[PDB]
Formats: C-alpha cells, structure tokens, sequence
C-alpha cells in the first residue's frame, strides 16, 4: 500500500556482478529496516 | 489491449500495480497529486490496478 | 481479455480470486476500504472473482 | 471467454460447476450468502454453471 | 462458444445433452427443480440440448 | 457456428438431422411432445435440419 | 457458414440441391408438405438451393 | 400411408445432366433406405 | 421421416468383434423387417 | 461466401453462371418458371451470375 | 432426504440408443457420487 | 470478395472486364439487352469493370 | 435469330493493347461456342 | 446467350473409355448440330 | 441444323456454289464468328 | 445436488506419498461417510 | 452416516436380517443408486 | 480491399492509374465518355487513381 | 489499407508524398489543377501525404 | 496505523481446500513483504 | 404384397447398384 | 495500437512515459507549453503515460 | 495503421515526429504554412507526433 | 517492540516457509 | 499546351534532404517519360 | 496525363524473342517520336 | 524546336542519370 | 533563447528508480542534441 | 524544440565513402555550429 | 554560433578567462546541458 516492491529493491544499474554481489539488485533503506528487524527477532 | 484512466481528485492518490502470475504482489506504486493524470495499460507483468484515495476513473466500461 | 471494476462502498470489502484449473481454491484475497477501487482482469491463474461486502461492480455485461 | 455474474439475493445460494468433457460431475460448488457476488468464467475445466437458490444473474444474453 | 440459459419454472425440469458425432445419444440429463438455473455451453461432446418441462430459456437467438 | 431453436407446439413433433457429405440420409430423428424444446447446432455430421409437425422455430434469421 | 430457411406454404414443395464443382447436377431433392420446415446450409457439396412450389424463404439477405 | 412413392423419389425438374440419366432425384428418406439395404444385402 | 438411420442400426456397444460379427453395428427389428422383405422378393 | 437470391417473376427466367478464371464462358444455365426460387453462391468455379427475363433479385447490396 | 432418487437418475424420455440400454440417464450429482465410490471402493 | 450489380436499362449495354496485373487490357466484354442483370465479382483476373450504355449499378459504395 | 452477332462479339471501345489487335472482344456466349468448336473440330 | 457448356456436353457417367471414346465427355445433340454445321462449312 | 442449313431449291450448281445446301442468317452468324476466331 | 467432488476430496498439499497414501487425494470426512456406508452394505 | 444407518432397536436378528444396523430412506436411495450402476 | 466508382459527367474523362512502388509513373489511363462508368480497385500494381475532367466519384468515404 | 481523397479547389494544388522509413524526403509530388481528383493510398513507400493549396480532403476521419 | 493485521491477512471465507489449511488468505501487500523477506533472509 | 410393400420394393429395384 | 491526445492548456505541461516491463521508471518526459499538442502511442517500450499540469486529454475511453 | 490530420491555421506550424524505440528524439520536423495539410501515419519509425503552433487536428478520437 | 512491530513479525512468523 | 514545365516538375516546397539536392520533385507524368527514355536510350 | 505508359509500350504479344528482340516489349509510334526527338538533340 | 520540344528536352537533360 | 533549459530537461516528479539517480529526465529535444553531440564529438 | 535530427544531418546521397568521410552522414551547417561550439567549450 | 559565442570586448585576459570568446545565455544553456550528460 504505502510500501511497494520499488520501496524494497532496485535492479542493479550495472547488471540490467560486484555492484550487487550477484543479488541483481540493490536493497533500499526501507528494505534493510524490515529485514534487520525480522532477522533480529525471528 | 485495455487501459485505465486515473485522474487524481486530491493529493497523494496511489495507483498500485499488482503482478500477473501465480503469486500476487505490489510491484509498483505510482503517486498522483491533485489534478495529475495517469493512463495505464494492463500488461504482461501487470493484471490488477488498485486505486487509493479520491480519484476519477475511466475504463473500457463506464465512469 | 476481460476485467471487472470493483469500487468498495463500505469498509472491509473483499475481492477473492479463485484459481483456474481442475481444482479451485482462494489463491488471493484483496482488501478494499470504503471508496477504494480495484480493476481486476481474469487471468491465466484467475478464472473467478468473488466479491464480499457492499460494493459497486462494473463488468462487460453491466452493473 | 464468456462469464456469468451471480449476485446472491438470499442466504446459502449455490454456484455449482459442471465438468467439461465426456462425463459430467459437480467438480466444485461455491457458497453465496445474501449480497455476495461471484463472477465466473466458463473455463477449460468448467462448461456448465448451475445456480441454486434465489439469485440475480447477468450473462451475455440477459437476466 | 455459445450457451443456453435454462431457468426451471416448475419442479422436475430436465436438461438432456445429446452427443456430438455420427451417432446421437442422451449422454447426460440434468435436473432442475422450480427456480433453479442452469447455464450450459454447447461443447466438444455436446451439440444438442433438450429441455423437458415448463422452463424459461435464453439463447443468442432469444427467448 | 449456428443453431436452431425448436419448440414443439403439438405432440409428436419430429426434428430430423440430415447428413453432411456427398450423399444425404436421415441419420437421426428426435421427438418433441408439446412444449418440449430442442436447441440444435449444425455440425460436422449434420448440415440440414428438417422439422415435421406444428412447432415454433427460432433461427439466426428471424421467427 | 450460411443457411436458408424454407417453410412450405403448400403441399409438394421441392428443395433441390445443386452440386459444388465444375459441373452442376441435382444431387438431392427434399420434399416439403404444407407447413414443413427445412433449414439447409450451403455446404462443401452444395452451392445452390432451388425451391419449387409456394414456400416462405428466410436468408441472410431477407425474405 | 407411412411412406409413399413421392417420399422416396422424386422426379427430375429438367427432364440429362441434372439427374445423370436416372430420371429421378432421391429424397433423404430415399438414400436412408437405399444406403441401409446396399450395406447389408 | 418416421424411420431414421437410428431405427435401422446401432453402433455395437462393444466395439465403439464377436458381438456384431465385424458389422460394427447391430441391426434393429425394423432393420431386419425391411431387409428380410427385400431379400425375399428382389 | 456471398450468394444471390433469384425469384422468377415470369416463365423461362435464365440464371447463367460464368466461369472463374482467365477466360469466361457460360458453364451452366439454370431455368426458372414463374414463382421458382434459386439461391446461388459465387463459387470457386462461378464468379459471375447473369439473369435473363423478369425476376426479383436479392443481394448483399439491395434489389 | 438430502439427496433424492430424482437427483441422481432420470427416466429415459425415449424408452435403445438414447440411454444405451440403461433406461436411466444420470445427473451430474449422480456421476459425482458414482465416480467417487467406484474410484475408492 | 466484392461484386457489382449491373442492370441494363437499354439495349446493347456493355460490361467490359479489365485485367489485374502490370498491363491492362479488355479481356472480356459481356452484353446486356434491356432488363438483363449481370452480377460480377472482382476477381483474381479482373480488377476493373467498365460499364457502357444506360444502366442501373449497385455496389458496396452505392448507386 | 437465336444467337446474334451482337451476342457473340462487341466493337472495341478504344480502337491496340485493349483488344490485343483483335478489334473485337468476345462475350461469354462467344467463348462458350468457340471453345466447344475448337476442342472438337 | 441461350447456350451454355452444359448444353453442349455431358461428363461421361462412366469415367467421371469406350462410352465417351476418350472424350470424357459425351456431346449432346445440340453439340453435334453446331459441330457438324461448322465442320461442313469452315 | 434446320435453323442454319436449308436445301438448295435448285439442286435439292451456281445457286449454292456446290455446297449442296444454302444458309440462313443464323447460319452465317455462327460461321463468320468461328472462321474469324478459329486457331 | 448439494455434494460436489471438492466436498469428497482434497488434493494432497504434499504431492500436488505417505500423506495421502498414493491416493494423491486426501478423502474428506464426508467422503469416508459415504464410502464406509456403501462398502458395508453393497 | 447417522442420516443413513440407524441402530437396529432389537439387536442394538430377524429385524435387521443380520446387518446389525437398519436403514433410512436416504440410505436406500444411495445404496440402490450405487448397486444399480457399480462396475 | 478498396475501390473507386467513377462516372464520367462529360466526354473524354480520364482515369489514370499510378504505380505502387518506390517510383511513380502513369502505367495506364482509361477513357470515359459522358455517362460511362468505371469501377476500379486499388491493386498490387496500382496505389493511386487520378481523375481528369468532370466526373462523379464514389469512394469508401462519401461523394 | 487507408486512402485519402483530394479534390483541387484551385489551380496548382500539390500532393506531396513523404517516404516511409528512418529518414523522410519528398519522393513524389503530384499536381492538381482546379477540379481534378486524386485518390491516394498510404503505401509501403509512402507514409505521409502533404497537401499544398486550396483543396477538399476526404479521409477515414472526416473532412 | 500504516499496515494493520487486516492488511496482510485475511481470513478464509469458507473455514479446507479454499485456503489449503493455512487458515487465512494473503493480500497483495502480504505477499509483497513475504516474497521480499524470503528472497533475502 | 401390400401397396406399402410394392412402394419399397419398386423403389429399391429401380435404384439398386 | 492505442494512443492518447494531449493538448497543453497552460505552460510547462509534462508528459512522462513509464517503461513496459517488470520494473517501472520514467524513461522520457516531454514538455508542452500552452497550446502545444502531443499525440502519443502506447508502445513496446511505453505502457503508462503520466500527465502533469493543466491539459486537455483525449483517449479511446474519452475526455 | 492509425493516422493524424493536421491543418495549419497559422504560418510556421510544426509537426515533429518522435522515434519509436527505447530512446526518443526528434527525427523529423515538418513545416506547415497557413492552410497547408499534412496527413501523417504512426509508423515503424514514428510513434509520437508533436504539433507546435495554431492548427486543426483530426484523429480517430476527435478534434 | 511497537504494535506495528508485532504486526509484521507475527505475520512473517506465521507464514515463513 | 499538352504538357508544360509545371507538369513534369515540380519545385521543392522546402528549398536539402526533402529533394536530395535535385532542387525539384517530379510528378508521375515526369517519371513516366524519364523511365521510358532511360530504359530505351 | 494525355500520354500514358500504354502510349509508349506494349508487352510483346509473343513473349508474354525475335518479335521484340529481347526488349519484351514493342514501342508505339508515340514512343519512337519521343525517343528519336531526344536522341537527336541530347 | 517548338516550345513543347524544349519543355521535354530541358526536363530530360536536367534529370537523365 | 531559442532552446531553453526547460526544453531540454525536466525536474524528476518523484525525487531513485524513476530517474535512475539522474534527477533530471530529458525531453525528445534533449536527446536529439545529446545523441548528435555524443556521436560526433 | 525547434531542432530535429533531420536538421543536424543528412544521409549521404552517395552511400545511402569519400563524400561523407565514413560518416554516412553529411553534417549540416547547423550541425557543425553546435558541434564546434561544444567541442571548443567542453 | 553568434547566438552562443560573442567576442570578448576586452581581448577582441581576466574578462573571458582566456577563452577568447564569452557566452550568451543560450550558449550556457546548451553547454551546461551537454556537460552534465556527456559520456
Ligand atoms: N495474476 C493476478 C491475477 C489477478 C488479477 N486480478 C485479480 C483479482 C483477484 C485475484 C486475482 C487477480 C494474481 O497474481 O493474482
Ligand atoms: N477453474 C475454474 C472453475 C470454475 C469456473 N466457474 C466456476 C463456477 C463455480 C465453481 C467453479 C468454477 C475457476 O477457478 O474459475
Ligand atoms: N457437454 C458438457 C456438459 C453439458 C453441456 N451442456 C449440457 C446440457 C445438458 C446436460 C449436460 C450438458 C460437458 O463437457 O460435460
Ligand atoms: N452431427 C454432429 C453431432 C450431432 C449428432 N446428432 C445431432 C443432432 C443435432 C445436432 C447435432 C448432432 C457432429 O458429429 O459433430
Ligand atoms: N451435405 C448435405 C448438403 C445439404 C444441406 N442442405 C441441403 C439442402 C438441399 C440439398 C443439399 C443440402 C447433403 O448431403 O445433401
Ligand atoms: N458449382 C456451382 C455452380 C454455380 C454457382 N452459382 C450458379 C448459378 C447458376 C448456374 C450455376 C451456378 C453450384 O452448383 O452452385
Ligand atoms: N474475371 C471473371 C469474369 C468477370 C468478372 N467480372 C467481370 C466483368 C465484366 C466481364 C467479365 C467479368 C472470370 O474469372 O472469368
Ligand atoms: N494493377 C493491378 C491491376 C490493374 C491494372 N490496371 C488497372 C487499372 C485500375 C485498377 C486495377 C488495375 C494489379 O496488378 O493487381
Ligand atoms: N506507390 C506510390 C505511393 C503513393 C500512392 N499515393 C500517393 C500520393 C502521393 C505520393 C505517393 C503516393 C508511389 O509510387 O508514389
Ligand atoms: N517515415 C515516416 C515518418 C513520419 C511519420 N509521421 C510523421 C510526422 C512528422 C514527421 C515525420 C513523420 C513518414 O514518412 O511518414
Ligand atoms: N508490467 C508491464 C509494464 C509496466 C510496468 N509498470 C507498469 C505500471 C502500469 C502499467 C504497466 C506497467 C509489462 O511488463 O509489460
Ligand atoms: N515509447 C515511445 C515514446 C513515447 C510514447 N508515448 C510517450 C509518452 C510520453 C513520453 C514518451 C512517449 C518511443 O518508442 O520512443
Ligand atoms: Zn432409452
Ligand atoms: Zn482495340
Ligand atoms: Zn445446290
Ligand atoms: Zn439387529
Ligand atoms: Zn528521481
Ligand atoms: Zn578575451
């Protein structure tokens, strides 16, 4: 709703890979926020 | 080939695109501040449009 | 391909998508709070839409 | 591909789907309580829809 | 793909499906008690629908 | 894809199906007693319908 | 494919089918006694219908 | 009667190329009987 | 008219063959009636 | 595939069929005595119909 | 009774080719039960 | 496949067919004496019809 | 006379490419006779 | 205008050949009438 | 054929020029047509 | 009329097998109800 | 099952003919249907 | 497949056909004296019709 | 394929054809003196028509 | 709040074949989060 | 033979093979 | 192939094109100063048009 | 394939063609002085037409 | 944890794998 | 006259890409003559 | 306009070649008139 | 040469090859 | 000034995925110049 | 807005190369104007 | 080019910073555009 897939990821501007480390794909700040939260409490 | 016309009637109107396929996620959300128009096609990757907030909508059907 | 327009006239309106295929389950249910619009296509994976709660519906047939 | 609109006008309305093919069985029955809408396509697996109980029906032909 | 709408106006209405092919048999008969609706497509295996007993019928051709 | 609607207005109405092909025979005759309806498609094997006895007929044309 | 509706208005009405191809013969003649209906498609083998005797005729064009 | 001569044959509106010398053109009922007899005689 | 192909034959329910004797196909009573009549007088 | 309706309004009306192809001949002429109807398709072999004598003609265009 | 006899079967309108000698042609509900029983008995 | 209706309103009306292809010749001319009708399709070999003398003409485009 | 001259031929409206030097373009009736005669003479 | 090909021929019912003499192709009376006339005068 | 050929009334010959049979208008019509177009 | 196939089965969530015992194919309570009744009386 | 089978009131046997359980109308309905069509 | 109707309203009306392809020339010019009609299709070889002199023209559009 | 009707209302009207492809040039210009008509198709080679000088124009859209 | 429990799940209108025993059907927002977490955890 | 008898027989004999 | 008509009613109107595909970015924005028209097709690379600022919009769906 | 009609209502009207493809440039601009007409198709290479300066525009939608 | 915290965590834990 | 200068050529509305430096664009009548002369000269 | 391609050439009636001398194609009088004119003055 | 003569010749010379 | 700044660029309406970190999305006129310069510099 | 690609180039009439110097691709005066300006100041 | 570059009025140099030619608004507009986007 207020959060979209776009708010979580972004296609690595290089590999349309060292830049994304094979993730193909870079996490946004909002991405980490959720992931760090979940990993610390799961 | 179909499309939806969305005219934002207020600020912060959201058009959220849902993914075509077995599983369904919000793949992209576009923002519309009062008076802005988005013309959007249902596509290979998008099979459901969700409209959040007061807005004027035109479809292949009616108004 | 065909599509349904669903405008929620009350809070908590449910749009439930049933699966195309030999067996039929609720694969996804979307939530619509009063005044929210969902435009939904019948898809490869979805061959029946179920609408729960007071809502305005536009299809190829009518209203 | 054609579809039927079914709006339940009373509680416990049944939409039963009959199987496409040489033999015909009730493969699935959907439940509609007063005011619930089901939009259903005729599909690869479904070639006859049966409606039990008071309901409003919209098709390509009429009502 | 054409279809027929049959609404039973009395109890025990029968919808009999005749087989597509060189030879013709009643391969399936469905039963409709007053007020029950059957929406039936002409199919790969069915090329003639027979309606027995008082019933309301909608086709592409009319009522 | 075309079809004929036959409603028997009296007892013992006959719908006779003639064979598609170089030679023409009565391959199947269906019987309709007053008030019974037969909806019949022209098919791979059937290219002429013959109606015997008082009956109401609906075609792609008129009445 | 196209079809002709023939209703015999008198006894002994003839529907004669002419052959598709380089040469043209009467390959089949059907008999219609007053009030009998024949619905006939133009076919692979039949490319001209001839109507003898008082009869009512419905085609794609008119009457 | 059930099936008259008229129901089976029918004469040639022209006479002959149209009927191929047969002198008569057959109804559907005609073929029906004839095909059945020829296939099982 | 009053007699159809159906009134003469029937696809052997077995071979959709001993049952039909390779005829593929069983004669009805009306079938024999006509055939016996024709064969005896032809 | 298009067809022409010809109703003979007098005795001895002629419908002559002209050959499709590089060269054009009268390949067949049909005879229509007052009140006889011929429904004729333009075919692989026939690409021009000629009507001689007083007759009523219906086509895709008019009359 | 929840399911009836009428639900399951139907008297043949012709009698036989139409029913294939069965005399009773079955509803969708009929096959549903029968196929389920046959598959698991 | 389009066609032209030509009804001769006077004697000696000519319908001339011009050849489809790089070069154009009168490959066939048909003669129409008062009241004679010719229904002519544009064909693989004919791409222009020329009408000489007083005549009534019906096309898809009109009269 | 049953068949005329007019039935058979037509004066060329142009004269020649249109008639291919023939000066007379033929009706369907014309070819009918001519093809039949040529094929069997 | 009153004379078609059908009026000058007829497909040999035997070969769709002694019956038509290879002609395939039985000529009508009308056919010979014209043919005899033309051959005699050409 | 009667509608084309008639018996030369003289030799049942200068009148028919040896043909044994004269010609009607319909006769010439066909003959002129075929002679002008044959081969 | 009130009893479909869905009401007598359910696809085994494991194999689209110990869970369904090869059946693919978990029977419902309703399923056994009918089955037990028929087997006991047939 | 209750809607089909009931306890024979006698043997909780001539009354049930050894089945141990009688039958409701709905019971017979299904049983007659399956017996007439099985295999 | 489109065509133009040209009716010459005066003597010496010219219909000139221009060539389909990279280069454009007058490949054929037809002459129409008062009252003569030419019905002409746009073809493989012809993609522009030019009309010289007073004439009545009917197209897929209007008059 | 589509076409434009151009009738010159004055002397010296120009119809200029622009080339289909990556680059655009005037490949051909036709001249129309008052009252001359050109009917022109959009073609493989031509994807824009330019009209210079007072003229009446008919297209699929209008005038 | 921004995202409630209602926004993510949603219960099963039937209860189970419909939800495949999960007891709840997911919204699009639900999947969105879950797919993101599962792919990167 | 009945009239119906001849009707059939005459039809068959005239058209057989 | 559908298209949108955008007429700028004020200065600095923006037409932003969103990318067809799994991910969505503004790949091109065009600028329209009062009274300037842009006619834009939805294309292989563009599946959403966004209009910012007062402007007149014509679509297949309407204004 | 769709086209736009542009009639210049003033001097110096510009029709600019935008490139079909991933990137978008002005590939060609046409000049229209008062009263000049340009009929332009959307093409393989052109997927957006831009009109600068007072002009009358006709499309499939309106004006 | 906030209410919003639990909301997310409860959702994830109930549905993960 | 029969064919003027105007009938053959026509000037370049722009002037050059439009006419490719030729300074003039040809009418159909123009090509017709030119193609005929070039093919047979 | 008053002169067409037809007024210049004609497909050799033989080779739809000695008749056209491999030109495929015969020149009309109007054809020569123009060509002779041009060749003499070019 | 006539005016019509030059017209043709000038046209041809300006455009040939 | 013949070409402006507004003609060439556009302020990003979102800020970034939309502009790909550029912050300025370009008009057709913009690319026209840029592609021409890049190709020939 | 007033400057297209057509305004900066022109396909070499020779190679659809000395004429364009491989460029394929004759630059207009307008073309060099911009190019010279940018190269001198970049 | 005139619509971009003008002659530095001083050196026909601090005024132009050695460029030999100053710049109009239209000049900068293009230059800033190309510098910000090139390569
Ligand atoms: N592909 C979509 C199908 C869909 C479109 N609209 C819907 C509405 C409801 C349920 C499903 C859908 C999905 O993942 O679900
Ligand atoms: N697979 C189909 C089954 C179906 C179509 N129409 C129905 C109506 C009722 C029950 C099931 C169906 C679907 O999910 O849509
Ligand atoms: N033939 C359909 C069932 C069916 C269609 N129309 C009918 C009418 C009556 C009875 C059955 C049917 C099938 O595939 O199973
Ligand atoms: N002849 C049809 C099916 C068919 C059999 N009997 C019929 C009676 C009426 C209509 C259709 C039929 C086919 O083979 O495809
Ligand atoms: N196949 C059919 C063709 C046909 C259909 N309707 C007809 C009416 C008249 C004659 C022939 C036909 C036949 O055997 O004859
Ligand atoms: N083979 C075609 C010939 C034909 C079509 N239309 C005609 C009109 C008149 C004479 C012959 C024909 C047919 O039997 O129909
Ligand atoms: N071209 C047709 C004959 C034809 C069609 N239209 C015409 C108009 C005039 C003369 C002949 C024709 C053929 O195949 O033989
Ligand atoms: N050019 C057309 C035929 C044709 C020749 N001349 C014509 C004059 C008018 C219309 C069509 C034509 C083709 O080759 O297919
Ligand atoms: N093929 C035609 C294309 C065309 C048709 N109509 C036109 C009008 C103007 C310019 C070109 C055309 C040509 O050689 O030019
Ligand atoms: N190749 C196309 C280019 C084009 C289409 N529409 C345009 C509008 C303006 C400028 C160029 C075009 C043509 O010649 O038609
Ligand atoms: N999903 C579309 C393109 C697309 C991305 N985001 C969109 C937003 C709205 C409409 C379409 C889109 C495709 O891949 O084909
Ligand atoms: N996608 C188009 C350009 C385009 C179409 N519609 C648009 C709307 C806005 C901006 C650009 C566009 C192209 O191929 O280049
Ligand atoms: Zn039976
Ligand atoms: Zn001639
Ligand atoms: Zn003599
Ligand atoms: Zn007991
Ligand atoms: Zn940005
Ligand atoms: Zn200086």
């Amino acid at each position: 709703m207020v959060i979209a897939t776009d708010d979580l990821e972004v296609a690595c501007p290089k590999c349309e890979c060292p830049a994304c480390s094979g993730k193909g794909v870079i996490l946004t700040a909002q991405g980490y926020t959720l992931l760090d939260f979940i990993q610390k409490h799961l | 080939s179909d499309f939806v016309v969305i005219k934002a009637l207020e600020d912060g109107v959201n058009v959220i695109g849902l993914t075509r396929g077995a599983d369904t996620r919000f793949h992209h959300s576009e923002k519309l501040d009062k008076g802005e128009v988005l013309i959007a096609q249902f596509t290979e990757h998008t099979s459901a449009i969700k409209v959040r907030g007061k807005a004027y909508i035109q479809t292949r059907h009616g108004v």
